[PDB]
C-alpha cells in the first residue's frame, strides 16, 4: 500500500476519492446479480467455443454429423 | 441414424439393439400398426343366400 501511494505521488496521478471508491464497489455487486433475461447467452457460448475445441467430448457423433 | 456405426449410436444416447422404425411425435414413440384389407382388382365371387341374389362377383 506505502509502495502504491509513493508510486501514485511519483507519478502525479490524483489518488483517487473515497465517495469514488464507495460508488464504483457497488458496481461489482449489482453486476454479479445480473440476470441474464437479454440474449448474451448467445455471445458467450460463441466465445467460449471461439477457443474450446470441438471434439471435447460426448459431441463427437454430433461433429461428424 | 442411416447406416450409423454402434459408436455413435451409443454417443447419441442411444443403442444399436432399437429396432427402430417408429415415429416421435410429441415425445411419444408412435408406431402403425399394419391394416389389411380385400385385394383390389380381383374378381371374387360370393353366394350370400341372406338376400335375393343367389351369386355375386366383387370387384
Amino acid at each position: 500500500f506505502m509502495k502504491w501511494k509513493e508510486a501514485m505521488f511519483s507519478a502525479g496521478m490524483q489518488l483517487p476519492t473515497l465517495d469514488e471508491i464507495n460508488k464504483k464497489e457497488l458496481s461489482i455487486k449489482e453486476a454479479l446479480n445480473y440476470k441474464f433475461n437479454d440474449q448474451d447467452i448467445e455471445e458467450i457460448v460463441k466465445e467460449k467455443e471461439r477457443f474450446r475445441k470441438a471434439p471435447p467430448n460426448y459431441a463427437m457423433k454430433k461433429t461428424q454429423l | 441414424l442411416n447406416g450409423l456405426t454402434d459408436r455413435d449410436l451409443c454417443e447419441l444416447n442411444e443403442c444399436p439393439l432399437d429396432p427402430g422404425g417408429y415415429f416421435i411425435i410429441n415425445g411419444s414413440e408412435k408406431v402403425l400398426i399394419a391394416q389389411e384389407k380385400m385385394a383390389t382388382n380381383t374378381v371374387y365371387v360370393f353366394a350370400k343366400k341372406d338376400s335375393k341374389y343367389a351369386y355375386t362377383g366383387e370387384c
